[PDB]
């Protein structure tokens, strides 16, 4: 059930994804290319 | 998607990196971010890469060394172009990433 | 120096990342770059996925593993190394692993 995991997590992802949108992201600031 | 080749459209960096590979599971593609390796051209290679760590993928686009040693987390929104996939170099992608993590 | 701890002195990211680890294996430090994942505060933060944000807890204060943030660096801004976090090996690597695999 891939999917259902994917469903019951979502809110977990979501939460992150504001978090680095309103925090800026790491990767981004020190990518090396 | 996973193996998925995308095309560069960063004009800054197409140059040396004309592609770059989804290498995170699928799982996770819910995420807004991917993990993503680039490719680099063989006919821009000063010295030879360690096949180990950087496999060399040839496809219809040309022959590349995959830089897995720049793996790298971008936004969702540059993977704009896919071109290919490279499903079928699985094993060799994942060992890759694995030695630069285990040197096994 | 895999599993080794810096401070981030990226001005534009220490706030939200105080810290970063390694997680390249000692074999390839001949490499001018190196894998590291950030570090950002758990009170700073309002649960993220257990398996693919692995918590940790040290001297310097409780974080979480963004590993989803996990980039290639310049060797040269490792420049302050404080802790290490081996401890933790296996938690790190088994998130590495999640990202890539599902499992």
């Amino acid at each position: 059930r891939a999917e259902r995991w994917k469903a019951e997590n979502q809110e977990g992802m979501a939460e992150v994804a504001r978090f680095i949108e309103m925090n800026g992201s790491f990767a981004d600031e020190n990518r090396d290319w | 998607s996973q193996f998925t080749l995308y095309k560069n459209k960063d004009k800054s960096s197409a140059k040396t990196y004309p592609y770059f590979v989804d290498v995170q599971s699928d799982l996770l593609d819910n995420l807004n971010t991917r993990l993503v390796i680039p490719l680099t051209p063989i006919e821009l290679l000063d010295k030879k890469a360690p096949s180990h760590l950087c496999p060399t993928i040839h496809i219809d686009e040309g022959d590349f060394i995959m830089l897995t040693q720049q793996m790298t987390s971008v936004p969702v929104k540059i993977l704009s172009e896919p071109v290919n996939e490279l499903s079928t170099f699985r094993n060799e992608i994942i060992a890759a990433i694995d030695f630069l993590i285990t040197g096994i």
